[PDB]
């Protein structure tokens, strides 16, 4: 979301998703431990 | 995350960054590097799950104080 507030600052997408999870109130370890499952689910949803 | 003693440490609030030689944890909106301690981070799981984890030591604030008396 940084490019919406100022100059775009790069960040690995996994870490960005960790920030989002922190945002919705879920500790980032959840994402860092279920990254592959989450990626599979996201890709499947896009295909659907 | 960071691998210290077979455990994975994640930042409580902030992000792990390195200037090229050492590792620090800083708040996400202002570069304020700090030594990675057991207070900045919390443990979860082990080392063989996170993709991209990196070896690094984590400094325990209580350890040096206790060793001082023992010494
Ligand atoms: C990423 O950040 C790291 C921060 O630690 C960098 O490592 C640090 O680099 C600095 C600069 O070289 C080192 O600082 C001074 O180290 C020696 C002695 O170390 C003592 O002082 C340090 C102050 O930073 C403490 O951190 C140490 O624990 C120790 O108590 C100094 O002698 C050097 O020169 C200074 O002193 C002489 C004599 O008075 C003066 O003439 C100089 O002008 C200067 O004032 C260093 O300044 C620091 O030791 C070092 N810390 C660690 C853990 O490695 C790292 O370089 C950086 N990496 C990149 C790529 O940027
Ligand atoms: C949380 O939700 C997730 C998605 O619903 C669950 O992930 C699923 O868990 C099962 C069991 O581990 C996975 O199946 C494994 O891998 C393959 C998948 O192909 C088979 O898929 C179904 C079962 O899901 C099976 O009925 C089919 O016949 C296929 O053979 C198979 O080798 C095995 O079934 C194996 O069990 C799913 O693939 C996996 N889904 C995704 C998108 O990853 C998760 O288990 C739920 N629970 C937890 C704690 O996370
Ligand atoms: C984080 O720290 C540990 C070391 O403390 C690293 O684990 C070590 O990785 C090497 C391989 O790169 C292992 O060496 C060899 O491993 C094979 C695996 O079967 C083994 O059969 C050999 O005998 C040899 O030991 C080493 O064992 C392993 N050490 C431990 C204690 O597990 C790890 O790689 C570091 N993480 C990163 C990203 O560097
Ligand atoms: C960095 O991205 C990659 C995938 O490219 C992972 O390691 C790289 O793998 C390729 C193939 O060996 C090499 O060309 C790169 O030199 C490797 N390092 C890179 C691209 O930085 C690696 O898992 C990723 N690192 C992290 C922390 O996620």
């Amino acid at each position: 979301w940084t490019f919406g507030a100022g100059a775009a600052l790069q960040i690995p997408f996994a870490m960005q998703m960790a920030y989002r999870f922190n945002g919705i109130g879920v500790t980032q370890n959840v994402l860092y431990e279920n990254q592959k499952l989450i990626a599979n689910q996201f890709n499947s949803a896009i295909g659907k | 995350a960071i691998c210290h003693d077979g455990k994975a440490h994640f930042p409580r609030e902030g992000v792990f960054v390195s200037n090229g030689t050492h590792w620090f944890v800083t708040q996400r909106n202002f570069y304020e590097p700090q030594i990675i301690t057991t207070d900045n981070t919390f443990v979860s799981g082990n080392c063989d799950v996170v993709i991209g984890i990196v070896n690094n030591t984590v400094y325990d604030p209580l350890q040096p104080e206790l060793d001082s008396f023992k010494e």
